[PDB]
């Protein structure tokens, strides 16, 4: 239940994403768990909310997290790849342009294990979760935000 | 399958961190499904 980014993990053990407790509620990208109940030492955490085009799920609340990239300044991935450590990635996103509007995308490419690892702003806020993407072969991840 | 969760840190800005990728402008469309896919 304590703020922070966590490791998903499953049953030998697998890391199979990331996510981001605040304010009482966890936030993950939807194809990392499918919705599955969490474990969390004694406790169990139920999902609350969920869209599968937006990629995206919260257990036990709905989405807190409404910071936006600003569209100008750097970023930085707070990357948990599968076996290491917490590790910071700044970087410009780039743009997805999209017929709705634009979306900041970051042109990084980490382990699979790692989907779900938010992205922030200089302040310190999630501005979204890495993971959900395109090819161009590199990948390119959406910064996906919810709605609050 | 018993899907879990463990602390791997806090969330915050860190002053020392490596710099790296591009920042490419891309046309895409997001499908039903969640996906994205290039445009043309």
């Amino acid at each position: 239940t304590t703020d922070g980014v966590y490791r998903v993990m499953t049953r030998g053990s697998t890391q199979v994403g990331v996510g981001v407790m605040q304010e009482g509620v966890f936030h993950t990208m939807w194809h990392v768990t499918k919705g599955a109940a969490l474990r969390s030492g004694e406790g169990r955490l139920d999902p609350y909310w969920g869209d599968v085009k937006q990629d995206l799920v919260s257990y036990c609340g709905p989405w807190k997290l409404d910071a936006a990239w600003d569209g100008l300044s750097e970023v930085q991935l707070l990357a948990v790849p599968p076996g290491e450590r917490a590790k910071n990635i700044q970087t410009l996103p780039g743009i997805f342009k999209t017929k709705d509007g634009d979306i900041g995308a970051v042109a990084l490419d980490y382990p699979a294990g790692t989907s779900g690892s938010p992205i922030l702003d200089k302040s310190g806020r999630v501005i979204g979760l890495y993971g959900n993407g395109v090819v161009i072969g590199s990948y390119v991840s959406a910064i996906t935000q919810g709605k609050r | 399958v018993d899907m879990y969760i463990e602390r791997a840190g806090d969330i915050t800005w860190e002053k020392d961190a490596e710099v790296t990728g591009n920042s490419p402008r891309l046309d895409v469309a997001l499908d039903e499904s969640g996906d994205f896919s290039l445009v043309e």
